[PDB]
Order: structure tokens, then C-alpha cells, then sequence
């Protein structure tokens, strides 16, 4: 439904992204 | 229809629905919803019905298994739903929440266990977290467990919780009635703000388990009920009361404790039901109570009978003679008051009691009861030594018992606790006998107050509404005088400017003020101090005074030096005037002990050695020397004080408040009263023999509030004192042992068939003499609560003495000597001095300290603050035309910072005028609204 | 990243967790004292006195 | 028969009903409770033993390292009652618990253990109770008053018609556990069965049944 708890909103906005895959961080560092 | 309205279709849909309900905003997911649901009710870690919970659950559903699991089950939930549906349509009764079969009792042990378990789980979290990375030999089960959480939980519960309060210690009765107190408040109960009337109300199941009348009147009435005399607690925690099993028609002597739910199943006879010496009821029809109501039943219909006529009331309410003659409101007030009687200098006795005094006095650990019978070997004001009888002697021991009496020490209410031996040298004492009388106790009898010769008549309006007129003879005998030991602590901390000192050199005080202090700056023992005298001389360093001009000039003129230390000595509170009976000095380990601290320490050591040495002399040596070294270390080890504090000095003052107008006195029948005048003896009404009446009480106070108990008590006490006076007269002339024996024996018979039998034939001549000597002050009488003495018995006892049976004599006015018409009722009533001394309540303030945020005076008599001129008082002033009075009340006298100094100055030079100004509280309000986003200002500045 | 995140979180706790702020070195000293007092509480049985910590720790007392 | 302290001054006694049961020890309510709490029994029924058995057996999640409780004892109080009152301290006894840290060999579901470390550890001080049912916490004599609370179980407490017009009675049920969340069932004026979890919105009653792995057919079979 709806909520006012800021931590809940942060958990919602952040949990959308998949965690990661190994060699993904190396590729991202390569892009940087 | 619920299925029709049910939006869910599948288990997962329902799980996510309950997840959304429980945790809105969090996107539901399969694992999260399943885990939440399983943990709500079906995981032993986060859900548990105690054995009592399971028992009540199964019983409510009519199951036949009294045990089970602490977690719910599908069968349980569906059965609950089925029974709800049944009660909706079929035959089902809403459970009575106030039923004492539905309310459990939580005691100290259970609550402590729960809090300890909370600490255990919150340290279990940490121990699991640490075990998350297991190790082989780098860890021990001493690093993984922290004591701080468990200690914090236990200390928080025991010290700071609603259900652990300072012990009411101004009485044995108060102590005992506080110990057995039932409260519905606290963590897990109701609240006084939103409790509701239904719970506060008394219930038919309270019979024999909770007193109906002992309860504090006020915000929490019906929530602080007190346990009944005979009430017990089940294994589960439901109050149960005793009953004597009734067979076909015989009242057996076996006792069965019946819970509230078990009471309804049977019909129970009343305690006031006659028996024909064989257990058979004299009357075929008897009064009983089956289910809430009462009615008449045949003799062969009852299953149980009340154990005694006392079991309905609590201990406090069972000490009121003729309770059945008092309206419930007045009995409630009388109990709540006699809880507050202060122990007097000499506790005399209740001349009219209910026989429960011995039980209350002995049960409360205020007296020293012999643990083993024997012969008293050595008595002393401070200790008793018993030569145990060889029968009770254990083989490998010396049959010697030493009781160390508690001398004058402070109670929680600043009253005096002091034990006096009540046995003489060489007397035999059996197990359970009282050796020393505690505060407000007499030979093992509870004695809350004194029995005073009272008379019922107006006497010139000096007892107008409830005021009491007291004779000077009452004050002269010091029979309402009390002792009020109290503590005063002086603490020397370590300030930034330097450590504080307790030196005797105090500036700005003459030699006389410092006469009482010794060289070390602390008062002597036994010094008689007065309000304002210095007890402990303390000075705090100071500097950078920033002296104003026209004061630097004065110092230069008179060549004096501004001291770098300001006086902060502990002075006796104003008004208080007593003698210093004890001084204690606590010194921080690193600090160097002063002269007085060493002198006290040596006295403690010699006392400790003397006590231990006396122990061994009267009576093993190995433990003596081991104990002596242990005691010696404890005395000089150094105290663990708060941080910063260097040394604490405590002074004990022993005040003696005698009596005065404004002191509240009260009887046991809810009859309050405030002493108004202390009359000279010659002015009190007196009888034909010239004996004045000690107190004069208004009779108009009786009929309005239906407490005839006081009148009946007055008559019975008059009869008792008549018997006592007869014995005293027969003793003043050495009549005989035989005459005294005959008269005393006749006194103990007194007509009606009373269960008590006293045969003086078995009393030795010496014993009879002691008995009579103990009765010459009046014959103590017991009047059980609801089986008291009938008025005819009172008249008969009055007739035993030569007193008139009407209970009323003819008095003469001491002022004029003219007989009062309409003979008045005189007798002996038990008066108590309640702990509402006017000395503790008088308070006045011209000016003093002012609150911090709001520049207003402070609270009552502890900060020396002023009275609260509340909103309703402002309305009262507004209703009058008093505008200037109101203005000065709320602007100059209270808040205007510039206003009050100018008003003080103006008064000092006799110019009664004010410059009102603006109260500071309004300025605070303006700055506070402006601290929001609101722009509030004053127009036309 | 764990090193840096723990560093940031704990420094924030040290810097803005108290109304009367106390410096990081003093917070470290307080934490060390608390840890050693806790250890001595169990290794001893009742409590460590401030002098007793002058031995387990190496401070002037 | 009269005790000597009663032979000195016998109180004349009116009242006719014979005393069959004498007044019991008036402080039993507190002494018995704390005695159960403090004394250790060879069962989990009461007290610290019950608490330890309930919570103390430790398992390391996904680690299989266990810490278990053997027994406990109460050390001698440091200070006496009068000494505690004078100095000002809680009259407490140290709580020494005998713990055993057992380490399981990796890949040992059978229960094969590597080593056991049995040590006795101090766990705070629990205040003791004076002979007269009193605790002294900071030199001041304190008393813990017994509490009267709703017993755990099920209660049906239909309102008295105070909610909706016509004075229609709405029946409800409530499961009160010693620990855990409340489970309430209530009716609405439209005559429907609703579940409420504590401090939570109303939901249709059948939701809980569906959460219990129940289908519509068997639900109607039960009801």
C-alpha cells in the first residue's frame, strides 16, 4: 500500500537494482 | 459471505495480503511473507502460551487435555473460529473479563524471570553473532557472554519500574499491607488514565480473594486492591480461597482451596451459620451463594462452608472493630488511614481490637520472635541472649541464640525504627514467642496509636466540622510524641577550580557558629542543633569574582581580603531542631582520611572486635579470626563513590514532634480530624470523680456518615477501662491473690457463649499477679470483624464495672462547673496520629530561586517555591473587579524579571507601587512561535 | 569497501552521536576502557576499580 | 494452652464462631514466589533453570557451533543487608553459570564434536530478597507488588451494542499469549467474519485459513 517510514522508501528505491554478478565489478571498474 | 468478500484465492495471495497489512510499503515476496507468517504464531522463539495459557485455551474450548504446546496450531485456530460462530448463533456466553477466574496473579519471581529471560535473549543475539565465525582455541565461553545486558535488564526492572516502589514503612500494618498488594497497573496491565469503570468495580468473584473495601480512593480506585486474609494463589496464578468441605450434613474440618471458576459449580454456605456441636446445621434452611447471587437452600444441598467470618476482608480491614456497623465508604477511609499511623514514643495497645493484632505484628518482621524455646540468659537494651532448651539443641552446637535488636534507625518515611526487649532476665520463652517489640507494637500486639478518653459533644465550636479538641494532659504525657530521624548528606566534589574541602575554617561566620564543629569541621555526636546551624563545614574554591566599583573601594578602606573560597557548608534545614545521633564519613579510596574519619573508623573497629569477641565469649575460634580480618578489611577498604565526589558525610538528626493544632488525628472508623485547640486541663469537661476527658469529638460527624462503629467502640472501651480500673483499685490495696483471681475469672466469662475459655485455676499465684498488673491499664478485648460483641454483651460488661449501661454519664464544664444537660457519651477510643504533620506542610515564601526557562518560582517547600495561582484562581479574580491584584499576581509577583526587583526595592522603602511591564513567559512564547515559520510581533510599538 | 564503510560509520558515530561532542582519540580511549572493564568484569567477578585498570591498562590512573 | 507472651496479657475474646483455620503466614505470596524464582529445581518448571533451558541452548546458524548450559549457582553476597543499607548498594548475589562451548567437526551432522570447553562465567548480579519479603536496591527498602493481568487464552467479549445503531451485538474472539502477537476475530454489522492482527487493519477471516494451506472446499467442509 503506502507508508511514511523513510527507511522503507529507501529500501524500496534501492532494492530495485540487482545485486551484482562476478566480473561485473571488474567491468564497471574498467569503464571507470 | 466472508469468502464472497475475500479478495484472495490462493495461499500465496493470502500470505502477501497479510504481509501488506503487516508491513505496508514493503514489496511482498514469497519467502518474506512465508517466514513472517510462520514466525507470527507457529515459531516457538517468538510465540508461546505459558502452561496456564494452554490450560485456559483448552478449557475455554471444552477440550479434555490440560497440557499441550505453547504455539498455536490449525486445529486451535479453526476451533476458536467455530466457537465464535457458535456464540454468534448457538448457545454461548461472553466471557466476563473481570472474572477473577480470568485474571491471573503475577508475583515478583515471575516478573524477575521474564526480565531475566529478556536479558538472556538479547545477549543470545550477540553470542550467536559472535559464533557466526567459529573458532577452535582462540575463544572461551567467557568472552562470548557479556554480563552488562542481563545486569541492565534486572536492575531496570528492580529499581526503576512501576511495580517496584519504595516500601511504605511508617507502620507494621503499612509494611505488611504493601507487601501483599495486588495492582492492575504496570507493564502489561491497564492505565489509570483510560482504565474504565468496569474493571474498577468490585465483582462477585472478589469474595474471599480480594478485599472489597481496602483500596485507595483517587485516580486509581479499584486498581490497587489488596489480597484477602486467607486468599492463596494456584500453581497457574489464579486466586483461591479456603473452604471447609461439607458432607451430607456434617461440616467437616478438612479445607479445600477453590478457584473462582470452581466456586460457581457448588453452593457455599455462609460463615455465620450455626452448628449443633456435631457439624449439623441448626437451621434446615441456610444462606448460600451458588453463582454470583445468594439464596436459601436446604441443609442437604451445600457442598462447602466459609472457613471463617474474616476471610472476606484484607488484613488492614480486619483490624477495625465493629466493621459491620460502618458504612463501606467510612471503612475504606479508616483502613486507608490506619495504614498511615505514625509509631508513637510508647505504643500502648488497642483496648478494643479484633484479635488479628498478634498475627500482623508477628508476621511482619518488625519484632524479634524466638527461633527456639529456652530460658532468657541475658537481656540488654540492644541485644537478647537465649539459652536454648536441651530438647531443641542440635548435637554439634552450643545452644545459644543471640538476637541483635535494631536501635534507632531511619525508615523510608523518616520515622524511627527501634526495638525494645519485652522480656526480663531469666524468663522462659517458647518457640514463636515475641522477645523484642518493634515500632508501634506492645507485647506482640499491633499498636498503631493510643486509646484516649473521648467525649461526644460540641464544646464551643472548637470541633466544628471535623476539628478535634485535645487536653493539655495529652501533650504533657507525651503520648502522641514521635521521633523523626532523618538524613542530611554533605558531598565534597572535585571542581575545575579545585577540590572542595571540609575544613572547619569557614569565612564570614563567628566563633559561636563554629563551636559545635570539631577540629575536622564535622559536628559532634549528641549536639543539639537548630535551623541554620552548621553541621559540616565545607568550602568550595572560587576566583575572578569581578568585584564591582564602590565595593573595591570598601575593601581598600577596611583592608579586608576577598576570600577565594565560598561557604557551602551543610546547614540544618530551617525549622528543624534536633540532636545529631549519628555521623558517617565515606572517603574515596585515593583521598586522605581526615581526623574525624579515622576516629569514626577506630570506633567501628573496636565495636566490631567487641561484637565478635562477645559472640565467642558467650558461646569456632577459626571463623572468629577469619571473620574479624574480613570485617577489618571492609571497614577500611575505602568506599566506591560516584565519579568526581571525593568524600561524603551523612548526618542523622533525630527530631521530636510532639503535637500541635493542624496535626491530623483519626480513628479506625474513617473519622478524620485536625487538632484545633490544646486546652488547659481545668477547662476540659470532667465527671463526678473529677477525671477530665482527654479529647472532645463533635457528635454531628456521626449521623451523617453512618459509622456507628466509633460509638460502639467508645462504649466497649469504656467498659474495658472500667474493668481495668476495678483491677487497679483492687491492686492499690493489697486485697489478695484470691480476690483478683475471682474477679478476673468473672471478667473472662461474660455471658454469651464465646469460643474463648480462660481458666485461672491453672495460673500460678505469681502469674495471676503479672496478668493483673498488665490489666490495670484496661482489659484488652477482641471483637472479630463480622462476629463481634453484641450490644447486650457490651451492656453486661459495663455492668460488671459500676458504669452506667447507657454508656453516657453527666459531665461538668471545667470553665464554669455547671453540669452539662443531656448526659454525654464518654469512653475510650483508639486514636492514631496520621503522617500529615503540620510541621511538614506549613510553607511560606517571599522571594527565592526562579525557574530556568520560564522566570517563575519553583515547586513546593523543597525548592522553597511559591504557590500555583492556577487558571481557576485567575477566573475567581476576574469575577471580582480585582484587576490590579490579578496583574501584580501574574506580572510582578511571578514573571516580570525587571518588575519584581523594582517591586522589592519599592516595598523596602515603603512605596507600594508597581511598574508591571511584560511577563517573561510571554516573551518566551513569542520567541517560540517565531522559532516556527510564523512571524508574530507587537503592533504599534 | 568494508574497511571504508566501517571507518565512515564509526567516525560519524564518534563525531555526531553526543550532545557534548568529544574527540576521536578520547572516544577511542573510552571504548578501550569499556572493553577492558568488561573483560575484567568476567575475569574477576564483581567489578574493576579505577586503580585496578591502571595495571590492565598503562595509564597514570 | 497459652504461649508465655500471651499469658502475660490475655485479650478477652468475644465472637462465637470457632476458628477452624488459623490465619496463614501473611507474606507467603512474596516469599514463595521469590523462592521458586531463586531456588534451582531439577526441572524447567520454575526460575532461572526454566529461563536457561528455554533460551540458552545456542546453535551457530550455518556454523553448527554450539554453546550449552550445564548449571548455575548464586555466590555469597558481598555485603550484608545492614551494610548495604548503610553504604547504599543492591543486596545482590553474583550469578555464576556453568557453560560448555562445544565445537562440531566440519561435516559432522551425526553429532561428532571436536572439543568441549566447560567454563563458569559470571552473569550479572540478581538482587536477593530479605527475610521479610523486601529488596534493598540502593540502600532503600523496595517492595515489588504482585500484578493482576488478563490471563493468557481465548476470550469472547462481544460489545454491548455500543458501536452501531439498533444496539446490534458484535461478537469477537481474541487469543492472548504470554509472548507474541494478538490474534482477534470480530464481526461487522453486515454479519461477516473478519480477522484482525493487533494494531493492524481488518481483514476477512478466511484469509488466515487460506494462509494455513486450506482450500475453499475443505474450508466449507469444516464450517
Amino acid at each position: 500500500g503506502r507508508t511514511t517510514d523513510p527507511v522503507r522508501m529507501y529500501m524500496r528505491e534501492m532494492g530495485t537494482v540487482e545485486l551484482l554478478t562476478r566480473e561485473g565489478e571488474i567491468d564497471i571498474a574498467k569503464r571507470i | 459471505e466472508t469468502l464472497r468478500v475475500d479478495p484472495t484465492n490462493d495461499r500465496l495471495s493470502a500470505l502477501v495480503e497479510i504481509y501488506r497489512m503487516m508491513r505496508p510499503g514493503e514489496p511482498p515476496t514469497r519467502e518474506a511473507a512465508e517466514s513472517l507468517f510462520e514466525n507470527l504464531f507457529f515459531s516457538e522463539d517468538r510465540y508461546d502460551l505459558s502452561a496456564v495459557g494452554r490450560m485456559k485455551f483448552n478449557r475455554s474450548l471444552l477440550r479434555e487435555e490440560i497440557e499441550g504446546s505453547g504455539i498455536l496450531s490449525k486445529d486451535d485456530i479453526i476451533d476458536v473460529m467455530k466457537k465464535l460462530i457458535d456464540i454468534r448463533n448457538g448457545k454461548g456466553e461472553v466471557d466476563d473479563i473481570d472474572h477473577l477466574g480470568n485474571r491471573r496473579i503475577r508475583s515478583v519471581g515471575e516478573m524477575a524471570e521474564n526480565q531475566f529471560r529478556v536479558g538472556l535473549v538479547r545477549v543470545e543475539r550477540a553470542v550467536k553473532e559472535r559464533l557466526s565465525l567459529g573458532d577452535l582455541d582462540t575463544l572461551m565461553p567467557q568472552d562470548m557472554i557479556n554480563a552488562k545486558p542481563i545486569s541492565a535488564a534486572v536492575k531496570e526492572f528492580f529499581g526503576s519500574s512501576q511495580l517496584s516502589q519504595f516500601m511504605d514503612q511508617n507502620n507494621p500494618l503499612s509494611e505488611i499491607t504493601h507487601k501483599r498488594r495486588i495492582s492492575a497497573l504496570g507493564p502489561g496491565g491497564l492505565t489509570r488514565e483510560r482504565a474504565g469503570f468496569e474493571v474498577r468495580d468490585v465483582h462477585p468473584t472478589h469474595y474471599g480473594r480480594v478485599c472489597p473495601i481496602e483500596t485507595p480512593e483517587g485516580p486509581n480506585i479499584g486498581l490497587i486492591n489488596s489480597l484477602s486474609v486467607y486468599a492463596q494463589t494456584n500453581e497457574y496464578g489464579f486466586l483461591e480461597t479456603p473452604y471447609r468441605k461439607v458432607t451430607d450434613g456434617v461440616v467437616t474440618d478438612e479445607i479445600h482451596y477453590l478457584s473462582a471458576i470452581e466456586e460457581g459449580n457448588y453452593v457455599i454456605a455462609q460463615a455465620n451459620s450455626n452448628l449443633d456441636e456435631e457439624g449439623h446445621f441448626v437451621e434446615d434452611l441456610v444462606t448460600c451463594r451458588s453463582k454470583g447471587e445468594s439464596s436459601l437452600f436446604s441443609r442437604d444441598q451445600v457442598d462447602y462452608m466459609d472457613v471463617s467470618t474474616q476471610q472476606v476482608v484484607s488484613v488492614g480491614a480486619s483490624l477495625i472493630p465493629f466493621l459491620e456497623h460502618d458504612d463501606a465508604n467510612r471503612a475504606l477511609m479508616g483502613a486507608n488511614m490506619q495504614r498511615q499511623a505514625v509509631p508513637t514514643l510508647r505504643a500502648d495497645k488497642p483496648l478494643v481490637g479484633t484479635g488479628m493484632e498478634r498475627a500482623v505484628a508477628v508476621d511482619s518482621g518488625v519484632t524479634a520472635v524466638a527461633k527456639r524455646g529456652g530460658v532468657v540468659q541475658y537481656v540488654d537494651a540492644s541485644r537478647i541472649v537465649i539459652k536454648v532448651n536441651e530438647d531443641e539443641m542440635y548435637p554439634g552446637e552450643a545452644g545459644i541464640d543471640i538476637y541483635n535488636l535494631t536501635k534507632y534507625t531511619r525508615s523510608n518515611q523518616n520515622t524511627c525504627i527501634n526495638q525494645m526487649p519485652c522480656v526480663s532476665l531469666g524468663e522462659p520463652v517458647e518457640r514463636g514467642d515475641v522477645l523484642a517489640d518493634g515500632p508501634s507494637t506492645d507485647l506482640g500486639e499491633l499498636a498503631l496509636g493510643q486509646n484516649m478518653r473521648v467525649a461526644f459533644m460540641p464544646w464551643n465550636g472548637y470541633n466544628f466540622e471535623d476539628s478535634i479538641l485535645v487536653s493539655e494532659r495529652v501533650v504533657q504525657e507525651d503520648r502522641f510524641t514521635t521521633i523523626h530521624i532523618q538524613e542530611l548528606a554533605c558531598v565534597s566534589r572535585d571542581t575545575k577550580l579545585g577540590p572542595e574541602e571540609i575544613t572547619a575554617d569557614i569565612p564570614n561566620v563567628g566563633e559561636a557558629a563554629l563551636s559545635k564543629l570539631d577540629e575536622s569541621g564535622i559536628v559532634y555526636i549528641g549536639a543539639e542543633v537548630t535551623g541554620g546551624d552548621i553541621l559540616v563545614g565545607k568550602v568550595t574554591p572560587k576566583g575572578e569574582t569581578q568585584l564591582t566599583p564602590e565595593e573595591k573601594l570598601l575593601r581598600a578602606i577596611f583592608g579586608e581580603k576577598a576570600s577565594d573560597v565560598k561557604d557551602s557548608s551543610l546547614r540544618v534545614p530551617n525549622g528543624v531542631s534536633g540532636t545529631v545521633i549519628d555521623v558517617q564519613v565515606f572517603t574515596r579510596d585515593g583521598v586522605e582520611k581526615d581526623k574525624r574519619a579515622l576516629e569514626i573508623e577506630e570506633m567501628q573497629l573496636k565495636q566490631a572486635k567487641k561484637d565478635l569477641s562477645e559472640e565467642l565469649q558467650i558461646l569456632l575460634k577459626h571463623e572468629f579470626e577469619k571473620k574479624l580480618e574480613a570485617k577489618r578489611r571492609k571497614i577500611t577498604q575505602g568506599d566506591d563513590l560516584a565519579p568526581g565526589v571525593l568524600k561524603i558525610v551523612k548526618v542523622y538528626l533525630a527530631v521530636k514532634r510532639r503535637i500541635q493544632p493542624g496535626d491530623k488525628m483519626a480513628g479506625r472508623h474513617g473519622n478524620k480530624g485536625v487538632i484545633s485547640k490544646i486546652n488547659p486541663i481545668e477547662d476540659m469537661p470532667y465527671d463526678e470523680n473529677g477525671t477530665p476527658v482527654d479529647i472532645v469529638l463533635n457528635p454531628l460527624g456521626v449521623p451523617s456518615r453512618m459509622n456507628i462503629g466509633q460509638i460502639l467502640e467508645t462504649h466497649l472501651g469504656m467498659a474495658a477501662k472500667g474493668i481495668g480500673d476495678k483491677i487497679n483499685a483492687m491492686l492499690k490495696q493489697q486485697q489478695e491473690v484470691a480476690k483478683l483471681r475471682e474477679f478476673i475469672q468473672r471478667a473472662y466469662d461474660l455471658g454469651a457463649d464465646v469460643r474463648q475459655k480462660v481458666d485461672l485455676s491453672t495460673f500460678s499465684d505469681e502469674e495471676v499477679m503479672r496478668l493483673a498488673e498488665n490489666l490495670r491499664k484496661g482489659m484488652p478485648i477482641a471483637t472479630p470483624v463480622f462476629d463481634g460483641a453484641k450490644e447486650a454483651e457490651i451492656k453486661e460488661l459495663l455492668k460488671l464495672g459500676d458504669l452506667p449501661t447507657s454508656g453516657q454519664i453527666r459531665l461538668y464544664d471545667g470553665r464554669t462547673g455547671e453540669q452539662f444537660e443531656r448526659p454525654v457519651t464518654v469512653g475510650y477510643m483508639y486514636m492514631l496520629k496520621l503522617n500529615h504533620l503540620v510541621d511538614d506542610k506549613m510553607h511560606a515564601r517571599s522571594t527565592g530561586s526562579y525557574s530556568l526557562v520560564t522566570q517563575q518560582p519553583l515547586g513546593g517547600k523543597a525548592q522553597f517555591g511559591g504557590q500555583r495561582f492556577g487558571e481557576m484562581e485567575v477566573w475567581a479574580l476576574e469575577a471580582y473587579g480585582a484587576a490590579y491584584t490579578l496583574q501584580e499576581m501574574l506580572t510582578v509577583k511571578s514573571d516580570d524579571v525587571n518588575g519584581r526587583t523594582k517591586m522589592y526595592k519599592n516595598i523596602v522603602d515603603g512605596n507600594h507601587q508597581m511598574e508591571p511591564g511584560m511577563p517573561e513567559s510571554f516573551n518566551v512564547l513569542l520567541k517560540e512561535i517565531r522559532s516556527l515559520g510564523i512571524n508574530i510581533e507587537l503592533e504599534d510599538e | 569497501a568494508t574497511w571504508w564503510i566501517r571507518q565512515a560509520i564509526t567516525r560519524s558515530i564518534a563525531d555526531q552521536a553526543r550532545t557534548i561532542r568529544i574527540p576521536v582519540h578520547m572516544i577511542e580511549t573510552i571504548n578501550k576502557l569499556n572493553r577492558i572493564s568488561r573483560q575484567m568484569l568476567q575475569e574477576m567477578g564483581r567489578e574493576p576499580t579505577p586503580e585496578e585498570l591502571a595495571e590492565r591498562m598503562l595509564m597514570p590512573e | 494452652v497459652y504461649s508465655y507472651t500471651e499469658k502475660k496479657r490475655i485479650r478477652k475474646d468475644f465472637g462465637k464462631r470457632p476458628q477452624v483455620l488459623d490465619v496463614p503466614y501473611l507474606l507467603s505470596i512474596q516469599l514463595d514466589s521469590f523462592q521458586k524464582f531463586i531456588e534451582q529445581d531439577p526441572e524447567g518448571q520454575y526460575g532461572l533453570e526454566a529461563a536457561f533451558r528455554s533460551v540458552f541452548p545456542i546453535q551457530s546458524y550455518s556454523g553448527n557451533s554450539e554453546l550449552q548450559y550445564v548449571s548455575y549457582r548464586l555466590g555469597e553476597p558481598v555485603f550484608d543487608v545492614q551494610e548495604c543499607q548503610i553504604r547504599g548498594v543492591t543486596y545482590s548475589a553474583p550469578l555464576r553459570v556453568k557453560l560448555r562451548l562445544v565445537i562440531y567437526e566440519r561435516e559432522a551432522p551425526e553429532g561428532t564434536v571436536k572439543d568441549i570447553k566447560e567454563q563458569e562465567v559470571y552473569m550479572g548480579e540478581i538482587p536477593l530478597m530479605t527475610d521479610n519479603g523486601t529488596f534493598v536496591i540502593n540502600g532503600t527498602e523496595r517492595v515489588i507488588v504482585s500484578q493482576l493481568h488478563r490471563s493468557p487464552g481465548v476470550f469472547f467479549d462481544s460489545d454491548k451494542g455500543k458501536t452501531h445503531s439498533s444496539g446490534k451485538v458484535l461478537y469477537n474472539a481474541r487469543i492472548i499469549p504470554y509472548r507474541g502477537s494478538w490474534l482477534d476475530f470480530e464481526f461487522d454489522p453486515k454479519d461477516n467474519l473478519f480477522v484482525r492482527i493487533d494494531r493492524r487493519r481488518k481483514l476477512p477471516a478466511t484469509i488466515i485459513l487460506r494462509a494455513l494451506n486450506y482450500t475453499t472446499e475443505q474450508i466449507l467442509d469444516l464450517f
